[PDB]
């Protein structure tokens, strides 16, 4: 059987895992305490949640999760919440101080004193894995454990499984809010892993989720909650082929073969069109036309970049819901008559097309309005380097007076390891103007 | 235009064993990475490799699985070769220095590389053929003696080593490292109290002090390195100068000459175990780091308001001994061979943290 | 599990502990017996960090009292939460340092800091993971200065890789009650600035200030001044102890304040502070808390910010809020005030949230500032230094306990150097 495994590291992935493991459970009618009542009431046996899920003895739900953290508080508020008896006991934490926001202390000095226990369980989970397709892996590029024991965990994966998927769901700082001093040293020192190690990387910033939730869903003051259900929302529909029929369904080695086209180029966008409130469902047809053309605004995009500015590599459109194929080939169709969306001139074909019958579940107590039709879009583009200029500029600006650059140097890292990152940032961007240019 | 510090790399010669297990890849492997070019300037980790064609094409965009041009181009004011001897790297690095402090500025001449770089062999030598120092302390000698007329002329050594930010004596073991604290003095005289001075005679008893120094040097084996130093050694000598048959009176002058270890940079990674090695370590990582906000807050005319020396006890230990009427020389010793390709990279950088020189 | 290691030192240091340990208490819920009567079970969930258990379900509290005088802990025994500490940990002379720096840190204070260290060392190896070590403690005054120095110099010896805080009160340029301040500031800065991770600059006039024209008290006394130190002191280890959506750890503030090494001269400040009859007219929310708390005024250390740049400033919320809106207003005050801020950090501000608020409050803030108009303070006492030293006013009741002028000399080029240091960063390029 298809089985994906999670893994979640530091704050940031530890809550985003929160908000989907409420999704999944929610879609598949498991309850918080991991028993399935449409089993019982009528039988079951006939029902798709092995990609996620662990089917014990007692009729018993376990998901398939490596939840991991250097402190305590974030495991510990999972292990006395709502789904405290959902996961099992072994949610991985330090018994120790966390990494204080610098890649050397994740990486070198704390983060081999717990290593051990989570390649053991993944070990332990992959042996119980059939069909293993991959590994889901959601951190943060700007903090601490996220950045260095992401990198030292992907290291070790890609020396151990090598031939399996590994995908990112990473929190990329935005250009101007940020909630730390020491961010553009930890997301250039985790430039290495996500562009040798991993296989596909989703990044999304929190400016740009924040204006998503201000003009669509009309919440004046979101909180973090709000960003992880949107991220739910977009990784369910990334993971749903594998688990519900379809009209085309979409694996996720089908997806990277159709969005990667060079090794290198592996850094995708991602955005879920119907993001509206209750009140505004109403209103509006919200056919297939409509979203795919939301899908491609600039202002819906959850990384704070233009599209306009750059060129369409390759782009994936994931439909839930009640949808034909020819209403996709007329809105593609729509969308290729547009001389505003650029595409390269090397990719005619352009789009990836996969259609699901299961239409979004809604959480309770969500913002997310119910819907009959979806879609999420994955779209390959150049514009992002952009993005990663910006954060460069800001590396720089540290790096000229070597500021903070004791803490890092005092922990194991040596000075060199910082310029090399730079200089592989910039030979990554530059591969991205490369592959902009039009044939000769 | 004129900058009292200046950087000299040389480069080691593959020995024979290397030379031999690595040339059969050429005709693990060796694949030289360093390819001097110039008197003032090498190239890392070229791409000379002959068959090359096949995935040159990738850099042009038709395949994008390597664009990353690993190709560096350095610059320093001195480059010595694997075929440059001894005596060539001594005319050229430290008799400048001896003029400097028999005219009656101090001087400085640190020396920086990792394992297996050829850093003993630079500074101390062989009996076959002595390093560096034994040529300086020589020459010194030979001055001294021809200077012997019109001049009195006395000699003070001192040997100590930076360890885990304390200061501890070498010459002189079991003191405590309380008593032994840097005292500036009045008249500009870093002056290290409680430190023991001796007097020798000739270059023998100089090196005799010397060995005795480093048999009390702190060291713990790591990595493939039996014998890893741990700290960074000082070694001083106080040349006294005054005058014999013309104004005889209280007044004279004295200057100081540093030769200066600096354990290499390390990375927490090769130490596992870590523990008590892992702090040094760090300590160590941090004086480096210090030693560099000085010397290039030396180079660059608009950070001179103020440099950093209390960043370290290294750089307040040499407050006076880098600045613009003391000169300062950096031997900075890297070895070819691929075995150590991320170190000397890391160590060339370092060397390059002196003069930014962005022109090639 | 991430647990503080506390020691007072010095009549001022023990007043503050005093009150500290009241506002923790209540906090958790500890009677003064030591029992727990709380109603939410948060509490319990990470009160280790503060407090040892004790067998008949009592809370001891992790606390170190020093002093060279039995008088203050005689008032401290005698008080409302006295009998809380533990009776072992009353470490105390019998002749005071009679504000006397040599005699704290040489003559006197040499003899007691054997059993002070000795009740640390038993303290600390009873701890399951030592986040670091927290002294109060005051600059100007005798024991305190001397001994919570040596103290901070032999456990940073012991313990090099932890945590070392510190909640010093400088000597007011104005509020004087003490000739000898400037020697004692001067001697003890030299210390702090090579020992210590993180020194929080407190001053009794920025007190006062706040005191009579923030809180309109009309008499305040040292109770009041106590009270703000210690809101602070919690609020600055708030994510050890409760949940939260961004954690922020002693360490996770020292990495993202402290450019250089030697930079760790912080401005602390408390947001919510409002006289009683003004309480009605102000809706609490998150832009008032920013607004009081970058406000010149509400500062503890009586440095106008305006005078400098911010090197780095942390905000440690607490309370149910938003994300978006705490974002939204640490950019603005950056981009409002660009000029109070260094060019070569693009993000000046740490950010943390801790979703308890204090017990009575809807919510709350915590400013730690980072900026170079700290140097203006050490400049003052430079300055008296100087105008004691070239006469030598009262140097002979220091050279008589064994100490020299060299002593005085390196302090002052130490202060100099520090001074110069942070000169050179409020301007820049
Ligand atoms: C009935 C009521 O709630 O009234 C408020 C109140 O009027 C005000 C004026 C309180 C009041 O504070 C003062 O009067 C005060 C005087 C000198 C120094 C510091 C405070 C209050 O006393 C203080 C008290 O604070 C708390 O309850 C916090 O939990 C606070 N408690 C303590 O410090 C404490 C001390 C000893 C014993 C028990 C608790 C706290 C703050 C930070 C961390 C932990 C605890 C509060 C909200 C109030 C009163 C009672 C009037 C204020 O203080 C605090 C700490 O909230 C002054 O600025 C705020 C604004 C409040 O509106
Ligand atoms: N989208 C989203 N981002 C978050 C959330 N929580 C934290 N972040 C981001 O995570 C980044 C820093 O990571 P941390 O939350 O501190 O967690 P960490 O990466 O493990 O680093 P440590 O603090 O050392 O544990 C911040 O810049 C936040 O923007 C969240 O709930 N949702
Ligand atoms: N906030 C506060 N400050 C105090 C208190 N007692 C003394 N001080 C300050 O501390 C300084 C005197 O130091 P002192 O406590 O006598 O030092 P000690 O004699 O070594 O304990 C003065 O400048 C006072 O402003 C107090 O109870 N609260
Ligand atoms: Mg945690």
């Amino acid at each position: 059987m298809r089985e994906c495994i999670s893994i979640h590291v530091g704050q940031a992935g530890v809550q985003i895992g929160n908000a989907c493991w409420e999704l999944y459970c929610l879609e598949h009618g498991i309850q918080p305490d991991g028993q399935m009542p449409s089993d019982k009431t009528i039988g079951g046996g006939d029902d798709s949640f092995n990609t996620f899920f662990s089917e014990t003895g007692a009729g018993k739900h376990v998901p398939r999760a490596v939840f991991v953290d250097l402190e305590p508080t974030v495991i510990d508020e999972v292990r006395t919440g709502t789904y405290r008896q959902l996961f099992h006991p072994e949610q991985l934490i330090t018994g120790k101080e966390d990494a204080a926001n610098n890649y050397a202390r994740g990486h070198y000095t704390i983060g081999k004193e717990i290593i051990d226990l989570v390649l053991d369980r993944i070990r332990k989970l992959a042996d119980q894995c059939t069909g293993l397709q991959g590994f889901l892996v959601f951190h943060s590029f700007g903090g601490g454990t996220g950045s260095g024991f992401t990198s030292l965990l992907m290291e070790r994966l890609s020396v151990d499984y090598g031939k399996k998927s590994k995908l990112e769901f990473s929190i990329y700082p935005a250009p101007q809010v940020s909630t730390a001093v020491v961010e553009p040293y930890n997301s250039i020192l985790t430039t290495h892993t996500t562009l040798e190690h991993s296989d596909c990387a989703f990044m999304v910033d929190n400016e740009a989720i924040y204006d998503i939730c201000r003009r669509n869903l009309d919440i004046e003051r979101p909180t973090y909650t709000n960003l992880n259900r949107l991220i739910s929302q977009i990784v369910s529909s990334i993971t749903a082929s594998l688990r519900f029929d379809g009209a085309l369904n979409v694996d996720l080695t089908e997806f990277q073969t159709n969005l990667v086209p060079y090794p290198r180029i592996h850094f995708p966008l991602a955005t879920y069109a119907p993001v509206i409130s209750a009140e505004k469902a109403y209103h509006e047809q919200l056919s297939v036309a409509e979203i795919t053309n939301a899908c491609f605004e600039p202002a819906n995009q959850m990384v704070k970049c233009d599209p306009r500015h750059g060129k369409y590599m390759a782009c994936c459109l994931l439909y839930r819901g009640d949808v034909v194929p020819k209403d996709v080939n007329a809105a593609i169709a729509t969308i290729k008559t547009k001389r505003s969306i650029q595409f390269v001139d090397w990719c005619p074909t352009g789009f990836k097309v996969g259609i699901n019958y299961q239409p979004p579940t809604v959480v309770p107590g969500g913002d997310l309005a119910k819907v009959q039709r979806a879609v999420c879009m994955l779209s390959n583009t150049t514009a992002i380097a952009e993005a990663w200029a910006r954060l460069d500029h800001k590396f720089d600006l540290m790096y000229a007076k070597r500021a903070f650059v004791h803490w890092y140097v005092g922990e194991g890292m040596e000075e060199g390891e910082f310029s090399e990152a730079r200089e592989d940032m910039a030979a990554l961007e530059k591969d991205y103007e490369e592959v902009g240019v039009d044939s000769v | 235009k004129q900058s009292s510090i200046s950087v000299a790399v040389r480069v080691r010669p593959f020995t024979e064993a290397e030379s031999n297990r690595l040339v059969k890849i050429d005709n693990g492997g060796l694949r030289k990475i360093i390819n001097v070019v110039d008197d003032r300037m090498l190239i890392f980790d070229p791409p000379e490799t002959n068959p090359l064609t096949k995935m040159q094409r990738n850099a042009f965009p038709n395949s994008f699985k390597g664009s990353r041009i690993r190709e560096h181009r350095f610059v320093f004011d001195r480059l010595f070769d694997e075929d440059c001897t001894q005596d060539q790297v001594y005319r050229n690095t430290t008799q400048p220095l001896l003029d400097s402090v028999l005219d009656g500025y101090n001087a400085t001449v640190f020396a920086y590389g990792a394992t297996g770089c050829g850093k003993t062999h630079t500074i101390s030598g062989t009996p076959e053929d002595p390093g560096v120092i034994f040529l300086t302390m020589k020459e010194l000698y030979n001055r001294i003696e021809e200077l012997k007329d019109t001049k009195i002329i006395d000699i003070s050594l001192s040997y100590l080593e930076i360890y885990n930010e304390t200061i501890r004596d070498l010459l002189n073991p079991m003191t405590q490292c309380k008593n032994l604290v840097i005292r500036e003095d009045a008249n500009n005289k870093i002056s290290v109290s409680n430190l023991s001075r001796h007097r020798p005679n000739s270059v023998e008893e100089v090196m005799q002090l010397i060995l005795e120094g480093n048999k009390n040097r702190t060291c713990s084996p790591t990595e493939a390195n039996a014998t890893s130093s741990r700290s960074h050694a000082v070694l001083q000598i106080n040349v006294i100068q005054k005058d014999r048959t013309g104004d005889i009176t209280e007044e004279h002058t004295f200057a100081t000459l540093s030769i200066i270890d600096l354990a290499g940079s390390e990375r927490a990674a090769a130490t596992k175990n870590r523990g008590a090695r892992l702090n040094e370590g760090a300590n160590i990582n941090k004086s480096l780091l210090a030693l560099g906000n000085c010397i290039n807050a030396l180079c660059d005319p608009r950070r001179r308001n103020h440099v950093p020396y209390r960043d370290s006890k290294l750089t307040r230990l040499l407050k006076f001994s880098l600045g613009g009427n003391c000169k300062t020389v950096m031997i900075v010793c890297v070895s070819p061979s691929s075995q150590h390709y991320d170190e000397t990279l890391n160590t060339l950088k370092y060397a390059d943290r002196a003069k930014e020189i962005k022109t090639k | 599990m991430r647990e503080i290691v506390h020691i007072q030192a010095g009549q001022c240091g023990n007043q503050i502990g005093a009150k500290f340990w009241e506002v923790i208490s209540d906090e958790h819920g500890i009677d003064p017996t030591g029992s727990y009567h709380g109603d939410s079970d948060l509490q319990l969930e990470r009160i280790n960090v503060y407090y040892n258990e004790a067998t008949g379900n009592k809370y001891v509290p992790r606390a170190i009292l020093v002093d060279l005088e039995p008088g203050t802990m005689d008032s401290v025994r005698s008080g409302p939460f006295g009998q809380i500490f533990r009776p072992d940990n009353f470490v105390f002379g019998q002749s005071g340092a009679g504000n006397n720096w040599a005699k704290g840190h040489y003559t006197e204070g040499a003899e007691l800091v054997d059993s002070v260290l000795d009740v640390v060392r038993k303290e600390s190896e009873s701890c399951d993971c030592l986040q670091g070590f927290q002294l109060t403690h005051s600059l100007g005054g005798g024991t305190g200065s001397g001994m919570g120095t040596l103290l901070i110099s032999k456990i940073r010896e012991e313990y090099p890789d932890r945590i070392m805080n510190t909640f010093s009160v400088m000597p007011s340029p104005k509020v004087s009650d003490t000739v000898v301040e400037p020697y004692n500031a001067t001697l003890s800065v030299h210390q702090l600035v090579e020992n210590t991770d993180e020194t929080y600059c407190i001053d009794n006039e920025a007190l006062y200030d706040i005191c009579f024209r923030t809180l309109k008290l009309t008499t305040p006394t040292y109770g009041d001044l106590n009270h703000l130190v210690s809101a602070t002191m919690s609020g600055v280890t708030t994510c050890l102890r409760f949940p939260g959506q961004l954690n922020a750890d002693l360490r996770k503030l020292a990495v993202n304040m402290v450019p250089f090494p030697r930079l760790h001269f912080f401005m602390p400040g408390f947001a919510p502070l409002t006289s009683r009859g003004s309480q009605q007219y102000r809706a609490l929310t998150v832009p008032e808390l920013t607004q009081q708390m970058f406000d010149s005024k509400n500062m503890m250390a009586a440095c106008d910010p305006r005078h400098g740049r911010y090197l780095t400033v942390a905000a440690i919320f607490r309370g149910r809020m938003s994300m978006k809106e705490v974002d939204e207003q640490m950019l603005n005050v950056q981009n409002k005030n660009s000029s109070y801020f260094v060019e070569w950090i693009p993000n000046n501000v740490k950010t943390a949230v801790c979703d308890i608020p204090p017990r009575g409050l809807k919510m709350s803030a915590t400013f730690i500032g980072n900026s170079t108009a700290i140097q203006e303070l050490f400049k003052r006492i430079s300055e008296q230094f100087t105008a004691m030293f070239r006469r030598k006013a009262f140097l002979h009741w220091y050279t008589g306990e064994g100490m020299d002028e060299m002593e005085f000399t390196e302090a002052e080029s130490n202060m100099n150097d520090l001074v110069s240091e942070y000169q050179q960063y409020q301007d820049a390029t």
